[PDB]
């Protein structure tokens, strides 16, 4: 109703912050990969097995073209 | 959500492709992220964040580290989060110096 | 002990050693090079510990 809104700018807040700390520290993500790793977070994941993939899936962009 | 069509998400932001042009790198997501689908070590948020402290020393500012101690009560003042390790541990270990 | 460090004490250079800098994805070893002297007892205060932190910072540079 109203705190389910501030529930809605809070998380619109949340991809903000980490916006903020994906960029100061020069990761390879951008903000719409950003809004889904967090997806898969609350659901549980390994960040180990993630960055597996994702440390070759931006080095697939260039070898299926 | 389910995790399935999650991964393929993923797959369809970081390779432009359509859901239906890419499957190969689907299957490899569909591979590594199975049966590791809970994190493998013990997890709290505070070691990583003085860790993330010390990679923000690693690329020669401090003025960053202070300003990434609010950044970080933010996570804390809202509370929208259920892993907070997880995500913060993802973000440190994809990180690069500028030099 | 080829240069014109080993006329001094053994103490001091004894103590010295290379330290890898805490946290690091893989990158080169200029940016992780560090030294740090080991010290203890009562010179301790006089060779304050913050001090040390921010000697190193000098060090970078």
């Amino acid at each position: 109703a109203a705190a389910a809104a501030a529930n809605l700018n809070a998380v619109r807040e949340t991809m903000d912050v980490l916006l903020e700390i994906s960029r100061i520290l020069n990761t390879g993500l951008d903000m719409e990969t950003l809004s889904i790793c967090v997806r898969l977070c609350e659901q549980g994941i390994n960040p180990e097995a993630l960055s597996s993939v994702i440390k070759e899936l931006r080095k697939a962009t260039e070898a299926l073209k | 959500k389910s995790p399935n069509v999650l991964l393929q998400n993923l797959c369809c932001r970081i390779l432009g492709r359509s859901e239906a042009d890419v499957a190969q790198q689907f299957q490899y997501a569909v591979r590594v992220i199975g049966s590791n689908f809970a994190p493998t070590v013990e997890r709290d948020e505070f070691l990583v964040a003085e860790k993330i402290k010390k990679e923000l020393i690693r690329q020669r500012r401090e003025a960053d580290a202070a300003l990434f101690s609010e950044l970080h009560r933010k996570l804390h003042s809202q509370g929208v989060l259920k892993n907070k390790w997880s995500i913060l541990y993802l973000l440190l270990s994809l990180s690069e110096d500028p030099r | 002990r080829a240069t014109n460090a080993q006329f001094d004490s053994p103490e001091i250079l004894r103590r010295l050693d290379v330290r890898l800098l805490e946290v690091s994805p893989g990158d080169t070893g200029w940016d992780v090079f560090s030294l740090d002297y080991h010290v203890d007892g009562p010179i301790a205060t006089v060779f304050t510990r913050e001090c040390m932190s921010h000697y190193l910072r000098v060090f970078n540079f």
